[PDB]
Order: structure tokens, then C-alpha cells, then sequence
């Protein structure tokens, strides 16, 4: 790839 | 005639060999991508100049090493352009000062891509650079060889096309939610351009990116992209228009999708490729 695209996130339970 | 580096280093009277380290800020130009300026490098002078007129040539030969070593391109000598890597000895240029002058040697790679890239990792070799100095006084001919190294870790544009950055992190805020992906592009001259995404999918549209956080991972959810409101799948074009010196927004925004089952706590991670293509 031209481009290295990193997503990061998270579930916080409740 | 000798010549000294930036940094002092000296090829004496009768040529010789130098190794020359240099900070790349590679950039794409039209029609063609600069790798190397060495004329803030490379500095040479004549000793006797109320005498002797001195000549130097950048002679067949020279060319690219390590990973550049398969690139096709051109060299700037002293302001005209000639195929690179020599073939043929560039024309002659006059040095009849006991001032230190620059050798005015620029190198350049032919675009071969449309934004691609490759790595040029610090202290590896980029070129090897062949000088040769007569003059109109006796026979001398010598030889003063330049060995080009990178001082910093960059990576040279191959393509007609550059980007903001090679690499992007963005952080979503706690699911659900999105965030903007910030990724601009624009080219040395117009070039109708496309992209199209790479990565591992869970679903069977192939525009969701599959969770691969190995450590404590979410269940349920995955990583959408889109534009604007439109879902952008994998290996799909995204067409650009038009895209010149200005910098255009790939517009790209990350989304928490769901991939099914109960969604559970834990991290979430997709890695996604850009690649860009004429149209
Ligand atoms: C007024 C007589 C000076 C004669 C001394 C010879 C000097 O030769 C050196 O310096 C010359 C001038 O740079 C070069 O052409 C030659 O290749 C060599 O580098
Ligand atoms: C989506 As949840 C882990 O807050 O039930």
C-alpha cells in the first residue's frame, strides 16, 4: 500500500 | 584541483574516494522526483587558475545504489538534465577558481507509480557518483568517486503523486462513534486520480474491516470507512477528479460497524491500506 491507515477505538462496557 | 565535502571531508589533487552522508528531503517535481541535491555537498576548486583551465564531467557509470539501484531517472548537471544513470560523460564544465565551487549535480527518479514510495533507511547507500577532472595543461585525468549515503531514514515518492503522511493513526472515541482520518494528496502536475482500500473484511460487502487488536480484543465490531456519508469497501476506486498542486482530502472518516453477534468490552484495532491509481 501507498498508505498505512491504524485505527484504534474500544468498547467500555456499562 | 581537489574538492572537499559540506562536512570538511577532502579528495586531494589526483583524484580518490569519498563517502558523503546527506539529509534527503526527497519531492516530487514534474515529470520527475528529486532524490538528491549535491550541490550544497560537493565543493571543488582549481589551484592554479591564472594557468590551467579545469574541466570535470560526471562520468558513464554513475548511478543509483541500493534499493534505488533499479530506478531509472535523471541528473542535473550544472542546470541541464541528462539520463540517469550515465550512459554517456555529461558535457564539461569550467572550473578556474581557487574558490571552493559546488559540483552542481541534482539526482532524479522517473515516476514509475502513481503516489507510491519506497524506503530509504539512514546510513544506506543511494548512489555512486563518478567524477572525472582533466584540464588544458598536460594529461591528467582522475578520478574523484563520490559514494552518496542517506543520513536519515525518508521515504523517495515514485510516483507522479505525494501524500500527507505514509503512515496514519486515528483513535475513535468509546463505540460508538467516529473521527476523521486525516490523509491529503496532490500531484507536481494534474493527474486524474484514484485510490482504492486493502485490508482483511468480516462481512460479505467487504467494507467492513475485521478487529485484529490482539491483546483483550472487542467481540461484535469492526472498522467502516466512508466519505461523506458513502460506505467505501475494500479494492473498490474511489475516483479523486482532478488532482494538482493543491492537496485534496481523501475525506475519509473511521466508524465502529457492527459484524455480528453481542457486541462485548475489550480493545479494537484495523489496519487499512491506501493505494492510488491513475484513471
Ligand atoms: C603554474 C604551474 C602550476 C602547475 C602545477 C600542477 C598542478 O596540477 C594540479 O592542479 C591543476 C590545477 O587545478 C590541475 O589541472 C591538475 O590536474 C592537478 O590537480
Ligand atoms: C455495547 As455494550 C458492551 O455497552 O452493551
Amino acid at each position: 500500500a501507498d498508505v498505512t491507515i491504524t485505527v484504534n477505538g474500544k468498547v467500555v462496557a456499562k | 584541483f581537489a574538492c572537499k565535502t559540506a562536512n570538511g571531508t577532502a579528495i586531494p589533487i589526483g583524484g580518490g574516494s569519498a563517502n558523503v552522508y546527506v539529509n534527503l528531503a526527497p519531492a516530487v517535481n514534474v515529470g520527475q522526483n528529486l532524490v538528491v541535491d549535491l550541490s550544497t555537498q560537493i565543493f571543488c576548486h582549481n589551484d592554479y587558475p591564472e594557468t590551467i583551465t579545469d574541466y570535470v564531467t560526471l562520468q558513464r557509470g554513475s548511478a543509483y545504489g541500493g534499493v534505488l539501484s533499479s530506478f531509472s531517472g535523471t541528473v542535473k548537471y550544472n542546470g541541464s538534465s541528462y539520463p540517469f544513470p550515465t550512459t554517456s560523460e555529461t558535457p564539461r564544465v569550467v572550473y578556474n577558481s581557487r574558490t571552493d565551487k559546488p559540483w552542481p549535480v541534482a539526482l532524479y527518479l522517473t515516476p514509475v507509480s502513481s503516489a507510491g514510495g519506497v524506503a530509504i533507511k539512514a546510513g544506506s547507500l543511494i548512489a555512486v557518483l563518478i567524477l572525472r577532472q582533466t584540464n588544458n595543461y598536460n594529461s591528467d585525468d582522475f578520478q574523484f568517486v563520490w559514494n552518496i549515503y542517506a543520513n536519515n531514514d525518508v521515504v523517495v515518492p515514485t510516483g507522479g503523486c505525494d501524500v500527507s503522511a505514509r503512515d496514519v493513526t486515528v483513535t475513535l472515541p468509546d463505540y460508538p462513534g467516529s473521527v476523521p482520518i486525516p490523509l491529503t494528496v496532490y500531484c507536481a502536475k494534474s493527474q486524474n486520480l484514484g485510490y482504492y482500500l486493502s485490508g482483511t473484511t468480516a462481512d460479505a460487502g467487504n467494507s467492513i474491516f475485521t478487529n485484529t487488536a490482539s491483546f483483550s480484543p472487542a467481540q461484535g465490531v469492526g472498522v467502516q470507512l466512508t466519505r461523506n456519508g458513502t460506505i467505501i469497501p475494500a479494492n473498490n476506486t474511489v475516483s479523486l477528479g482532478a488532482v494538482g498542486t493543491s492537496a485534496v482530502s481523501l475525506g475519509l472518516t473511521a466508524n465502529y460497524a457492527r459484524t455480528g453477534g453481542q457486541v462485548t468490552a475489550g480493545n479494537v484495532q484495523s489496519i487499512i491500506g491506501v493505494t492510488f491509481v491513475y484513471q
